[PDB]
């Protein structure tokens, strides 16, 4: 019949550092077998420090987007500062619960800074559940790039391998390596990668191409 | 519905229903209460019956728990009204959290819907005053008063009803620690400050008592008769 | 202007401004505006006028009745 | 549209209800009911406010309403305004019923009929229920019962009792001759009919002018009886003998 | 002055002096000075207290993005329509996904503020609302009234004496129009150094100032960001 | 001769809330002075009869575990819009996981301080002093039943506000200690009293960046008032 | 409509309700009329006069039907009593929805007393000024009803309702017996008609419907026309 | 004395004094009239500068209801325009229901039935307006309405509304309306409301001139009235 949900697809990545958070997320949004356009950044800068993705059905994730927006400027015409992360990523549970009888179908990721000017990055599902994790992979590609992360950023299950801290430009060359890797076997990879950057002096972005494919 | 404010408030910094419907409660029956350490006493004076008729739905003095007692003045029908909302409160409460009732609980919600039924849009004030008396856990005697204003207070002996002054001042010089020593004494106090109120021929001295691990008794009236004659006695040999 | 002829005004008084401001009087009252400016200058013993002096008799003549109304704004 | 407000609920400076005294005094005029609970039975006794020739009587009932089987309720003060509180009483001791399968204990209805008197004493403006009105009944609890309704909904139970203020004087005359549970069916007629002599003014108390129903204990059957007029002339040629008697003392 | 007791009244000289008292209600607040220039609109208002060791009661607040108003008389109903304000500005920026004209929102305060100036039972709000903003055709300054009757001016001054304020803004007017941001916020300024007696004036501690322009985000300063603006002033005359 | 209710002034104003700060004046009076340490606050009970049981009336409530309060006046309006201002700011940490300021309290308050109508009923009879430690410092906060709220570093209310303003504008300055203003505060209690100053009378509420809640359990109070 | 909802009447100082008083004398200047049971049928009987020679004898009823059994007139205000007819015409629909059976006066009477009682206690309105003469033969006994803007409600073997209700009541309990025909009580109802009204009484100025135990009847100015012989 | 009170209550003669207290508010306002030719309908209103004030371009009192009708109100102005909303959300509805242009009787009836309600109950009070309402239609002709605070609305040639009601319409009847185009019409509301109203008590005043006819092949808009300027170069020609 009718069916109310489509799967657009997408692939969002967030690694939080020592005082930066990287998100990155592809451009291309699809349909089933066709391409309806090659540059629609998944990314959205909220405040100074926080920038959420936003993968899975699309109106959704436009309609979620505007609301966040919308609710930012209710705190800050309210309380004179803006949001924390955390206060953001409570808000953002109570509404994607408060649609549980009829679900949004997104994956959320928030990166950011948190007060101290740490790294955080909170997970979220569609029904509202969320965490504090130092890295994680929304969307089509998520299983192609959560192992890779746990052998790199993670350092599990090596043997006699040191913890180093994760520094910047590697974490870079990381982002850039797991999308054209995921790009091999993924069909809803874009072409576009669109990588936003959140330290403790703004908002930076970077636009890296990929394979036409 | 009435899309209407009764009460207003006076120019010079009152609500004229709140301070002006304590008079209605002014104009009732008296009715003292103290609370020993161990026994709990209260009953009210002028049943101002017709001493030939029935007397069982003349009752004063009620109960909303096995834990918990009533008393009050004014008019009675506004006690219905609030004894009627006020048991099923307290019986809502047991159907929640599993103890019995505290008073503390329960003369908050007489004093809170006594406001929020002032506040509102066209509704008279209650014209009564009430005595809430219990012993809740570990048997702690406690008793408050209620006012129209909705104020729940904390005392340890009443002064309400007719000619409360003349009550409470005689309450002043007889706050003695001596008299809640033994609950017979408590007993007779009660019957004292009574005696010190109205005739109280010992018709229309209506008391009950609670020894708090236990409910309500209302007494018969001829142990009060003994309690009035040993009080005689004792006021004969102060002399 | 015609009220304060016999006075001895200090030529920095607008009249457009307390036309401006005195609403809704009738002539008497502006002739009281007028005559109470006079005398609240005869408070302090100054000898001629002022535009405050003005100011004060219009706020005189307005007759409130306050009851230290304050806590505005 | 405030100016109109008649303001029927607001306390008066006095120190008392305004409204409800009035609604009082409006019990005063145009009423007159007693009965006499003293064992096995109780009766209601009531006067004709219009025992004007050109009636019917075809109503095989008066100023007595049978609520269920085992009450009824005399009636005094604004007459329709009683229609509406019998009509509503009825449907509460019957949905009562509905609701347990067992009948109606006495003072729950009264109760019941005292918070919705009230309910208009309290809040809006409304009139008040000018009407007082009494209630006999049974129970499993206590046998046979007498209350006494207020406009107010103060109410309370008695064993000889007065609505109207030709019966303050009954009630005066009720204590004088008071007894300690003596009804035998007869002694408390002629009591009754005693009184009635007494306190309306109408010489010698035509039998059309009056009514008295009663109500005995049968045990399946519980029977209210409204009886008829003969034996009522024969009780009046009976109390009449017995004044008759009664007055060989001077 | 039985006709003078509801909204609702004409009286029998056609003046609903409900009306009338609002107004004088919104005589009653503290001085406020709104005007601008071709490109640049400010809005300068003036504290108080209520003693002297208690804070200054603020007066401009924050609307949106380049929408900022002042305000006089009452705060609940101020704080009211503050709330409308920014829920109906969100609403369109929810929508439409655009910033909202001024005209057309200051249409929605008169015909919010409509109903409880005819229906009985209602009062009408007491407001002294100076509203500053951008639409695509440049700034404009609005003011409202109890009565919904909204302007649109050049120049502005509503509150307690603001017909002195009038007055120095009427042998300014034509200056007004070509200069900058800093001579035109002291002009405001000194509309309010006569609306005030001639000893006390402004001494970084009663005065507030909202500044929107075509690349400045509407912003409230409060006399620290105010005391580079204070300087460049000469004395009263004698 | 009766009005409407919503109805202003020839002057101005409007006249129930006029009223309301009329009646504010009858109650009884309190203090609480702000001071970078932490704010400390004071209060008197009126104890009228020693039938009286006087541990049981409460003029400092509890808002939030930083957030205090106080009350004047009438009891049980300031009751409900206790209860009201805890709610919602148990609303405010449960969706933001944060601690509610205390301005945004007072806002949350002050936004129905003025619904009173015939539909959609009086005004409120209570003056508050709100306290407390944010984020930005100590507060102290005071309102009103006309809603105008504002800031004030050390105020006094009710009955005996005038003197007590100007008393206390006469010992207070800027960088005041904590028991300092404590004493400070219960030396004006005690010259706008009636009664002796006992065990029994006033009773303190402070809360601190360091003393993280506000605590105040009895016979502290002894050893400050024999410290007079 | 407004949210008022507050009644206008009033107990007096003395406990009187001012209102249904007033009422009372609002119904006792209208136009009068007269109602005898008289052990067959009932009549009734009102006094219905033109104020002009210009105005229709064919338009307005008095004596209206509300159901194939029960005749219905009043004394007071048409204006009311023909709401409060509809009212009863309503009424009486449901009853015979829900029993399927012809209503009985008492209930029919029982019921439009306890609309016009409530409608008194009910807020921002006035009384209606209107007296009813409630008519019908239900099971076998035929029977008359009078109403008053109090609610009351009484029962009748003759009465009148309007001006000179007293004159004509006492020439009722003079002339009216237990036992008549119903020709027997149109002659005693046009002569105590034809005690208050004017001297020409024709087939237009009266209006007289009857009831019999096989149903309701409403005559025609034919038949009234042939009654005037040997007038009252 | 008590019925001058409510909009509900009569008078012992019988009329209603908040309506006539309402008619009576309008005629303090300025004068406003309207007229039309055998093309079209044209507009004008005289707005008064005080000193400074405004800005020349606020609270226009010629509105624009639909996209062929606009008001030309007079009197109380916020009243004006909560009727002139109700009135574009009448057309709205007729717009979205039948499919064509409000006709402007249809239009002038729901809006006098609306006013009319508010006349009727005591919790409301009447409105403090009396406006124009002028349209064109190439099947209808032009239609040049008018409606008071009562609710009385019917059709004119020409009227006006404000404080100069007679001296205002002493010559618009000497005009005529079968041989005039609307473009001389223009200038003669122009020299006329120039020369109505002298500088006595106010000073310096504005005008503002609404047009809609078949010239504007069936648009209401205000007219370029910079453009072509006819006012003016007449009415300064209009004082000898």
């Amino acid at each position: 019949r009718f069916s109310p949900y489509v799967f657009n697809g997408g692939t969002i990545l967030a690694i939080a550092g020592e005082d930066f958070a990287i998100v990155a997320s592809d451009t291309r949004l699809s349909e089933g077998f066709s391409i309806h356009t090659r540059d629609s950044p998944k990314c959205y800068k909220l405040t100074d420090k926080t920038v959420i993705g936003c993968s899975g059905f699309h109106g959704d994730c436009l309609t979620l987007t505007k609301i966040i927006e919308a609710r930012l400027k209710m705190y800050k015409h309210s309380n004179n500062k803006a949001m924390t992360t955390g206060a953001i990523a409570a808000m953002l549970s109570t509404i994607l619960y408060s649609r549980r009888f009829f679900p949004y179908y997104v994956y959320n990721i928030i990166g950011g800074l948190d007060e101290e000017g740490k790294g955080a990055v909170y997970s979220f599902d569609p029904v509202g559940s969320y965490q504090r994790d130092s890295f994680k992979a929304g969307g089509s590609a998520s299983a192609m790039l959560q192992p890779l992360l746990d052998n790199q950023v993670g350092f599990k299950n090596m043997q006699n391998v040191e913890h180093v801290p994760l520094s910047l430009d590697r974490a870079m060359r990381l982002v850039k390596d797991v999308f054209i890797s995921a790009a091999e076997r993924d069909v809803y990879t874009g072409d576009a990668l669109r990588i936003c950057i959140v330290t403790k002096e703004g908002i930076r972005e970077e636009t890296v191409s990929l394979r036409k494919d | 519905s009435y899309d209407r404010a009764i009460t207003v408030f006076s120019p010079d910094g009152h609500l004229f229903q709140v301070e002006y419907a304590q008079e209605a409660v002014k104009k009732g029956s008296t009715a003292v209460g103290v609370r020993g350490r161990d026994i709990v006493v209260l009953g009210v004076e002028k049943k101002s019956v017709a001493k030939l008729q029935d007397e069982r739905t003349v009752r004063k003095i009620c109960a909303l728990d096995d834990n918990v007692c009533m008393a009050f003045a004014g008019l009675t029908a506004d006690a219905r009204i609030v004894i009627n909302r006020a048991r099923v409160e307290c019986q809502s409460h047991r159907l929640t959290v599993e103890d019995p009732v505290t008073v503390e609980y329960i003369t908050r919600y007489i004093a809170s819907l006594k406001q929020r039924y002032t506040q509102s849009n066209g509704r008279r004030p209650f014209g009564i005053s009430a005595l809430i008396v219990g012993f809740d856990f570990d048997g702690t005697p406690r008793l408050y008063q209620t006012d129209p204003s909705g104020t729940y207070h904390a005392w340890k002996a009443n002064a309400i009803g007719r000619g409360a002054k003349s009550v409470r001042e005689f309450l002043e010089k007889n706050y003695t620690d001596e008299a809640i020593e033994t609950d017979d004494l408590t007993i007779k106090l009660v019957i004292k400050a009574l005696l010190e109120v109205v005739q109280s021929g010992g018709k229309n001295i209506e008391l009950a008592v609670m020894r708090r691990d236990q409910s309500l008794k209302i007494l018969n009236p001829e142990e009060i008769e003994k309690y009035v004659a040993e009080i005689e006695k004792e006021k004969e040999e102060n002399e | 202007q015609i009220h304060s002829r016999k006075m001895n005004v200090s030529p920095d008084v607008n009249y457009e401004e307390l036309a401006r401001c005195t609403d809704d009087f009738n002539g008497a009252q502006c002739k009281a505006v007028c005559v109470e400016a006079g005398m609240i200058a005869l408070r302090r013993g100054a000898t001629e006028l002022t535009h405050e002096d003005y100011m004060e008799g219009i706020l005189e003549v307005q007759a409130k009745k306050k009851a230290n109304l304050q806590y505005y704004a | 549209s405030r100016r109109y407000d008649s303001r029927t609920t607001i306390f008066s400076p006095e120190g008392r209800l305004y409204q409800v005294e009035y609604a009082m005094e409006a019990i005063g005029h145009a009423g007159t009911c007693l009965g006499i609970l003293a064992n096995d039975g109780v009766l209601l006794a009531a006067e004709r406010r219009n025992i004007h020739k050109l009636l019917d009587e075809v109503f095989f009932s008066e100023k007595i309403y049978k609520l269920n089987e085992d009450m009824a309720c005399s009636v005094a003060g604004i007459t329709s305004d009683a229609n509406v509180l019998t009509n509503e009483l009825r449907l509460i001791a019957q949905r009562y019923l509905l609701q347990y399968q067992e009948p109606i204990p006495c003072e729950q209805l009264v109760t019941a009929l005292c918070d919705i008197k009230q309910a208009y004493t309290q809040f809006g403006g409304k009139r008040p229920f000018g009407v007082s009105l009494l209630y006999i009944g049974w129970d499993k609890h206590y046998g046979f019962q007498l209350y006494q309704s207020d406009p107010s909904g103060n109410y309370g139970g008695w064993k000889a009792t007065c609505i109207g203020n030709n019966s303050a004087a009954a009630v005066s005359m009720l204590k004088q001759d008071y007894k300690e549970g003596e009804m035998t069916l007869k002694s408390a007629l002629a009591l009754a009919i005693k009184v009635l002599n007494k306190t309306m003014d109408v010489s010698k108390l035509s039998a059309e002018k009056v009514e008295i129903a009663t109500l005995t204990r049968e045990n399946g059957k519980t029977v209210i009886r409204v009886l008829k007029q003969k034996e009522v002339e024969q009780l009046i040629k009976k109390h009449e003998e017995e004044e008759a008697k009664a007055e060989r003392e001077k | 002055n039985q006709y003078d007791n509801d909204v609702t009244v004409w009286s029998p000289q056609g003046r609903i002096h409900q009306i009338e008292y609002a107004m004088e209600a919104v005589k009653q607040g503290s001085a406020t000075v709104g005007l601008k220039s071709k490109t640049h609109a400010v809005l300068v208002a003036l504290k108080r207290a209520q003693s002297e060791l208690a804070a200054h009661q603020k007066k401009i607040l924050h609307v949106d993005n380049h929408i900022g108003i002042s305000i006089a008389g009452l705060t609940a109903d101020a704080r009211l329509l503050c709330n409308f304000m920014r829920q109906e500005c969100l609403d369109s920026r929810f929508v439409f996904d655009r910033p909202l004209p001024v005209s057309r929102l200051v249409s929605l305060i008169g015909s919010k503020t409509q109903i409880p100036t005819q229906r009985y039972g209602r009062r009408p709000y007491g407001v002294g609302l100076l509203i500053a903003g951008y639409d695509d055709m440049g700034p404009h300054i609005f003011q409202t009234c109890p009565s919904a009757n909204y302007f649109d001016c050049r120049a502005m001054s509503i509150g307690a004496r603001s017909q002195s304020a009038r007055t120095y803004l009427e042998r300014h007017m034509s200056e007004f129009m070509e200069c900058n941001l800093n001579e035109l916020v002291k002009h405001g300024l000194r509309a309010l150094r006569e609306t005030l007696p001639a000893e006390q004036d402004l001494t970084t501690k009663n005065v507030s100032i909202g500044i929107v322009g075509k690349d400045l985000e509407f912003t409230i300063y409060d006399d620290d960001d105010v005391s580079p603006f204070l300087e460049g002033l000469e004395e009263r005359p004698q | 001769y009766d009005r409407g209710v919503n109805t202003f002034s020839p002057e101005g104003r409007l006249f129930q809330v006029e009223y309301a700060i009329e009646a504010i004046k009858l109650g009884s009076t309190a203090i609480g002075i702000q001071t970078s340490e932490g704010v400390c606050l004071a209060v008197e009970k009126r104890i009228t009869s020693p039938l009286m049981e006087p541990s049981s009336i409460e003029k400092i409530v509890e808002i939030d575990a930083h957030i205090g309060c106080a009350m004047s006046g009438l009891i049980a309006d300031a009751k409900t819009l206790i209860d009201k201002a805890r709610v919602e700011t148990q609303n405010h940490w449960f969706t933001y996981n944060e601690t509610m300021t205390v301005e945004s309290v007072t806002q949350a308050v002050s936004n129905l301080a003025l619904q009173f109508g015939e539909e959609d009923s009086r005004p409120f009879g209570v003056a508050l002093l709100f306290g407390g430690v944010d984020e930005k410092g100590p507060q102290l906060f005071h309102m009103d039943p006309s809603g105008t709220f504002v800031q004030c570093d050390a105020r006094a209310i009710g009955s005996a506000s005038e003197g007590a303003q100007s008393s206390l504008q006469e010992v207070y300055h800027k960088s005041m200690t904590l028991k300092e203003a404590i004493k400070s505060s219960l030396i004006i209690l005690k010259q706008v009293m009636e009664e002796k100053l006992n065990a029994t009378n006033i009773e303190l509420a402070t809360v601190q960046p360091g003393q993280n809640f506000h605590m105040f359990t009895k016979e502290e109070l002894e050893e400050v008032i024999k410290d007079i | 409509e407004r949210g008022y909802s507050f009644s206008l009447t009033t107990f007096s100082p003395s406990g009187k309700l001012v209102q249904i008083e007033y009422a009372l004398a609002a119904v006792a200047g209208g136009a009068p009329s007269v109602g005898i049971k008289a052990a067959n049928g009932v009549v009734l009987a009102t006094e219905k006069k033109q104020k002009s020679i210009l105005y229709d004898e064919r338009s307005v009823h008095k004596v209206e039907p509300i159901t194939k059994h029960i005749g219905l007139v009043y004394s007071g205000m048409g204006p009311d009593y023909r709401v409060l007819v509809h009212r009863a015409r309503k009424l009486a629909q449901q009853y015979y929805l829900v029993y399927q059976e012809p209503i009985p006066t008492a209930q029919l009477v029982q019921r439009v007393a306890s609309v016009m009682q409530e409608y008194t206690q009910s807020g921002g309105v006035r009384p209606f000024g209107v007296s009813l003469l409630i008519c019908g033969w239900n099971e076998g006994r035929p029977y008359l009803f009078q109403s008053d803007p109090s609610g009351a409600y009484f029962a009748w073997k003759a009465t009148a309702m309007g001006k000179n209700y007293v004159n004509g009541k006492t020439f009722l309990e003079k002339r009216y017996n237990e036992d008549l025909e119903l020709e027997d009580a149109i002659h005693t109802a046009i002569l105590t008609l034809k005690e208050s009204f004017e001297g020409q009484m024709t087939e237009d100025n009266i209006e007289v419907g009857i009831c019999n135990e096989a149903g309701f009847r409403r005559l025609t100015p034919t038949e009234v026309k042939d009654y005037l012989a040997a007038i009252a | 004395t008590g019925y001058d009170l409510s909009a509900s209550t009569f008078s012992p003669d019988g009329r209603v004094f908040q309506v006539e207290y309402a008619m009576k508010a309008v005629e303090n306002s300025s004068t406003a009239i309207g007229i039309r030719c055998k093309d079209g309908v044209v507009f004008g209103v005289e707005k008064l500068v005080l000193s400074k004030l405004y800005e020349e371009g606020s609270n226009k009192r010629l509105f624009n209801v639909d996209r062929h009708v606009g008001m030309a109100v007079a009197g109380l102005l916020a009243d004006a325009r909560s009727l002139a909303d109700i009135a574009r959300e009448e057309a709205s509805n007729f717009r979205s229901n039948f499919g064509y242009n409000i006709p402007l009787k249809h239009l002038a009836d729901r809006v006098a039935m609306y006013v009319h309600a508010y006349t009727l109950y005591s919790a409301v009070r009447p409105f403090g307006c009396s406006f124009m309402l002028g349209s064109y239609s190439v099947n209808d002709g032009a239609q040049l309405y008018m409606i008071d605070p009562s609710g009385v609305s019917y059709g004119y040639w020409g009227c006006a509304i404000g404080k100069a009601r007679q001296a205002a319409k002493t010559e618009i009847e000497k005009l005529q309306m079968k041989e005039m185009t609307c473009r001389d019409i223009v200038k003669e509301v122009a020299k006329i409301i120039y020369i109505v109203h002298d500088e006595v008590k106010d000073k310096a005043f504005e005008l503002e001139l609404s047009w809609v006819g078949e010239l504007t092949n069936g648009r209401h808009e205000i007219v370029p009235k910079d453009i072509r300027e006819e006012a003016e170069k007449y009415a300064k020609e209009s004082l000898k």
